[PDB]
This record gives C-alpha cells, structure tokens and sequence, in this order.
C-alpha cells in the first residue's frame, strides 16, 4: 500500500510540472541516448503514439 | 492530420453530445410550445361554440 501510494503521490507531483495546450497537455525533459529504443518502446503506448 | 483529427474528433464528440443537449433542449421547448397553441386554438372554437348555443336557444325563444 505504502508503495503503491507513493507511486501514485509521485505521479501527482510530476502532474503539476506538465505544460498545457487548452484542452491538450505537453511535456518535455531529457533523457539519455542509450535508452532512445526504451523511449520509443514507451512512446507506443501513447493513443496514436501521440 | 490524423492525430489532431482524432483530439478534434473526441471534442467534436463533446460538441455532437452538446448539439445533442440543445436540440432536445429546443425540442423540449417547441414541441409543447406547438401544444399550447392547439389547447388555445381548441378552448376558442369551444367558446364560440358555447355562443353560438346560446344565440340559437334565445332566438328560438323569442
């Protein structure tokens, strides 16, 4: 239980550093080269891949 | 392209369900609206018809 609210308290944090668009959201960070396959892999599961 | 397409289409989907909303919303008013101009139209004729009873029994009396 512990875990899974930190898990979802740490999703919550990370939703007030998001970027809006009026009804549509953006974000943006950074993140290695090495896991660009791994990124992709998440970026799939986007609606369209979004 | 499609992607904005499909936004577009799930808030078109909000705009179809608040088309939805205002056309019944419309309809809820006019279809009573026509109904009340039935219910004048009818308690006139049945007024007048009331008249027209009492004229034809006072000029056969007289």
């Amino acid at each position: 239980l512990w875990t899974r609210a930190q898990d979802e308290v740490a999703r919550l944090k990370a939703l007030e550093e998001l970027a809006s668009g009026r009804f549509g959201f953006a974000l943006l960070g950074y993140v290695p080269v090495k896991a660009k396959p791994k990124v992709e892999e998440a970026l799939a599961r986007h609606k369209e891949s979004v | 392209s499609k992607l904005e397409a499909i936004l577009s289409q799930e808030v078109e989907a909000e705009i179809q369900a608040l088309l939805q909303e205002a056309e019944a919303k419309a309809e809820a008013v006019k279809r009573e609206a026509e109904e009340k101009a039935k219910a004048l139209l009818q308690a006139r004729e049945r007024a007048l018809e009331a008249q027209y009873r009492a004229a034809l029994r006072r000029a056969e009396s007289a």
